């Protein structure tokens, strides 16, 4: 089904303080496995996932050459984006890229993305159809007709359509034990006494991946009008993540409640009641 | 667009010389290129910006620097004739994108300054036999034993050029075939109706601009200084 | 060599479709251009094409086929002004050094000769003294090869007439310039 | 020129086990801008050799990171996560619960 | 691989 290859892009000006520091991630799915940072002598793309640790130098001295490029044009870009908007060099700003293609269940391109941010909103936006674009101010127009007049949404959907799409089938295959191999949640429930007439029964979901999953606290088999406590999915740090969803209940009826969990890596949905 | 400088340009075995480029587009990457007579072209070096600068397939000889953004001058250390190319620069967006040309320079490198020659042009009068059979005149142009080959033939028809009619030679003929350093020869066709031929009041004339020494080059030869210069011929036009 | 194209040149009739192919080694390119230069001049673009398929503007037609490793480009209704070498250019993503060029194509669209009357003449110097024409031969008519000097053919257009002739020049010094066979 | 604050979440890698080895997370999120100051906490003290994800983003652009360093909980240890960024007006600072 | 394609604002 749906895998997807995207790049998230940073460059933040350090007024004299140096050039803007440039920082470049790519995931496949939820997995990060390539980074490039400004800071150091050699900035090089480097591997983040293990499953890259052997690809060789002609992989690393492009994707290296390719970053510094980016890198250098995102410094034009921060000067032209100050220009618009008449800011002086005295200000730091973000300009922030995301882009990125998915697969379908057929493993064919199935739809391309691609985003610009100044300072934290919407600049420039590459429409769904992949041949024109969005602006979201006089500024932005400006990037739209010079975008236009160059055909970038041409040269990205080139990219998009194609070379993402080759290269996100490469990277599947050679993390195929971390990428299509799905962990599923280990799964448990905790007992927490509030007060000494109720407690919070709190359903754990641990080392899954990837990261799309569903918690579920079910009173008597359906919904309940109950304090329904739901943190945000967090990393564990070793590709994995974690996530609990807690109610609070009537001590003595934590048998009446029952944990629902979904993900991609279960064969079946699992529930879940509080072991004394 | 993209500046260039300078159009034609000889040089003697040893010198140095500096082709200019110059770009309004304001963008990052700059490019030299040189092409050889029937081949593609070549890169020389190039620069993905301002304070950088790169190698490409053919560098040795050659020395770039990319202080500006603007400005990217191809440097020739030590002529030789294997450097005797079209120069062309160019700009880009991105580095694989769409390359904006100059319009190029053409640079001979000759061992000794003595072998460079201006044009001797003559130009030849309508066959009569083809005056009858066809109604139509054939005026010839030929312009002989000049180097470097460096020249751009016109043809004026009472002190205004014309281009209907007119077709020069692509390339010029080697008068010595053997010799590396051989003159040239090009020849030229204007095409006219006999009536406008006969009319006696109509001037025809054949203008071959030649590109050679500057006046700060030093000339030590009896023969005139093979300067930059025209060098015309003419006939009129005859009742018969 | 990383492009490949042939040096021809090629002849297409005027008003004919012309054809001119590219091939390319590296899969690693990923963008491809075509030039148009005239002799003398610049190149020229005529047309850029990234994503796998056609892309037509005016007369042209491009296809690309990155499966296959080729890029083509389509002349519809060639004219005399099509005329040129037509340069074949990469972008090579692995090497990075700006666009590769192929070697180049020369296509000489040739007209019809509406009437051919292959006519040998000769014209004397306007200053006292001669150069021999071989003009209003056919486009399918190629001219051939000491002293006896021999121009390419060249083909002249009056507009006023909607005329056009072929035309090859030849000359020598000697006194012994036979003209009248010059041109075997 | 937007300004969000980092979300945080202070957790073990796996469950706590009193003297068994583990790592310890903090993981902040929902800023901007990027620039932000982490520092993990055992009993009020600065962790040395304490590391990092790479910086990324998400569909509202806003950031995120992982802080994370090798630890072995103890009953009595406390631990704890101290963010400073410029939307704080003060460092925040967030203490590891182990069932949470 | 990152985008062979990088737009100027």
């Amino acid at each position: 089904g749906s895998h997807s290859l995207k790049y998230f892009h940073t460059s933040v000006s350090r007024p004299g303080r140096g050039e803007p520091r440039f920082i470049s991630v790519g995931y496949v799915d939820d997995t990060q496995f390539v980074r490039f940072d400004n800071d150091a002598a050699s900035p090089r793309m480097v591997p983040r996932a293990p499953w890259m640790e052997q690809e060789g130098s002609e992989y690393w001295d492009r994707e290296t050459r390719s970053a510094r490029d980016t890198a250098q044009i995102f410094r034009v870009n921060l000067r032209t984006l100050r220009g618009y908007y008449n800011q002086s060099e005295a200000g730091s700003h973000t300009l922030q890229w995301m882009h990125g293609c998915e697969l379908g269940p057929d493993g064919r391109f199935l739809r391309g993305y691609e985003q610009f941010a100044y300072d934290g909103k919407d600049y420039l936006t590459l429409n769904e159809d992949l041949r024109s674009w969005t602006a979201v101010d006089t500024a932005a127009q400006i990037s739209e007709q010079k975008s236009n007049d160059a055909s970038e949404a041409e040269h990205q959907r080139a990219y998009l359509e194609d070379t993402c799409v080759e290269w996100l089938h490469k990277y599947l295959e050679k993390g195929k034990e971390t990428l299509l191999h799905l962990e599923p949640p280990k799964t448990h429930v905790t007992h927490h006494p509030i007060s000494d007439h109720e407690a919070t029964l709190r359903c754990w979901a641990l080392g899954f991946y990837p990261a799309e999953i569903t918690l579920t606290w079910q009173q008597d088999g359906e919904g309940h009008t109950q304090d329904t406590e739901l943190v945000e999915t967090r990393p564990a740090g070793d590709g994995t993540f974690q996530k609990w969803a807690a109610v609070v209940v009537p001590s003595g009826e934590e048998q009446r409640y029952t944990c629902h969990v979904q993900h991609e890596g279960l064969p079946e949905p699992v529930t879940l009641r509080w072991k004394p | 667009g993209v500046t260039q400088t300078p159009k034609f340009q000889v040089l003697k075995t040893g010198q140095s010389m500096t082709l200019q480029c110059a770009q309004d587009m304001n963008y990052e990457y700059m490019s030299w290129y040189r092409q050889d007579p029937g081949m593609g072209l070549r890169l020389i070096h190039y620069s993905v910006s301002a304070g950088l600068t790169d190698q490409g397939e053919v560098p040795n000889g050659y020395n770039v620097s990319r202080s500006t953004t603007e400005d990217f001058p191809l440097r020739l250390l030590s002529a030789a004739p294997s450097q005797t190319s079209v120069y062309f620069c160019a700009s880009h967006r991105n580095r694989l994108t769409e390359a904006f040309f100059g319009q190029g320079t053409r640079l001979t490198v000759v061992e000794d300054l003595k072998n460079v020659f201006p044009p001797e042009v003559a130009v030849f009068e309508p066959s009569e036999a083809e005056i009858s059979h066809t109604q139509k005149a054939t005026l010839v142009c030929l312009a002989t034993g000049f180097y470097p080959d460096h020249v751009e033939l016109s043809w004026w028809v009472n002190g205004k050029e014309v281009h209907s009619g007119v077709c020069t030679d692509p390339q010029p003929l080697k008068e010595q075939p053997a010799l590396n350093d051989s003159r040239y020869a090009l020849s030229s066709r204007l095409r006219v109706s006999a009536t406008f031929w006969q009319d006696p009041r109509n001037h025809f004339r054949c203008q071959v601009q030649f590109y050679g020494l500057s006046e700060n080059d030093e000339w030590t030869q009896d023969r005139a200084k093979p300067v930059t210069q025209i060098v015309s011929a003419e006939a009129w036009g005859r009742a018969d | 060599k990383e492009v490949e194209q042939n040096s021809g040149p090629l002849s297409v009739p005027e008003g004919a479709i012309a054809s001119l192919n590219c091939t390319y080694s590296d899969r690693g390119s990923v963008s491809f251009f075509w030039y148009r230069q005239y002799s003398g001049k610049s190149p020229e673009l005529i047309m850029s094409i990234y994503l796998n398929g056609l892309k037509e503007d005016g007369r042209f037609t491009a296809q690309l086929n990155k499966a296959s490793q080729y890029v083509s480009l389509l002349i519809r209704d060639s004219q005399p002004s099509d005329s040129a070498t037509y340069l074949c250019a990469v972008g090579n993503h692995n090497t990075g050094n700006m666009l590769t060029f192929g070697g180049g194509t020369r296509l000489m669209v040739k007209p019809h000769i509406q009437n051919p009357d292959p006519a040998v003449y000769q014209l004397r110097d306007s200053k006292s003294s001669s150069v021999c024409l071989f003009t209003d031969f056919d486009s399918q008519t190629n001219v051939s090869q000491s002293d006896v000097y021999i121009t390419d053919k060249c083909v002249l257009d009056m507009r006023s007439m909607d005329f056009k002739s072929n035309s090859a020049v030849a000359w020598s010094n000697k006194s012994d310039f036979a003209c009248a066979n010059a041109f075997n | 020129m937007i300004q969000r604050t980092p979300k945080i979440q202070v957790y073990s890698r796996h469950p706590a086990e009193n003297g068994k080895s583990n790592f310890l997370n903090c993981y902040v999120s929902g800023f901007h801008p990027s620039d932000i100051e982490v520092d993990l906490l055992k009993n009020g003290e600065r962790i040395e050799k304490v590391e990092h994800s790479d910086l990324s983003f998400s569909k509202d652009w806003s950031f995120y990171l992982l802080y994370y360093t090798e630890f072995t909980p103890t009953e009595k240890d406390e631990y704890a996560c101290r963010v400073n960024h410029v939307t704080l007006s003060q460092p925040k600072i967030v203490k590891w619960d182990r069932d949470m | 691989i990152l985008s062979p394609f990088i737009p100027l604002l």
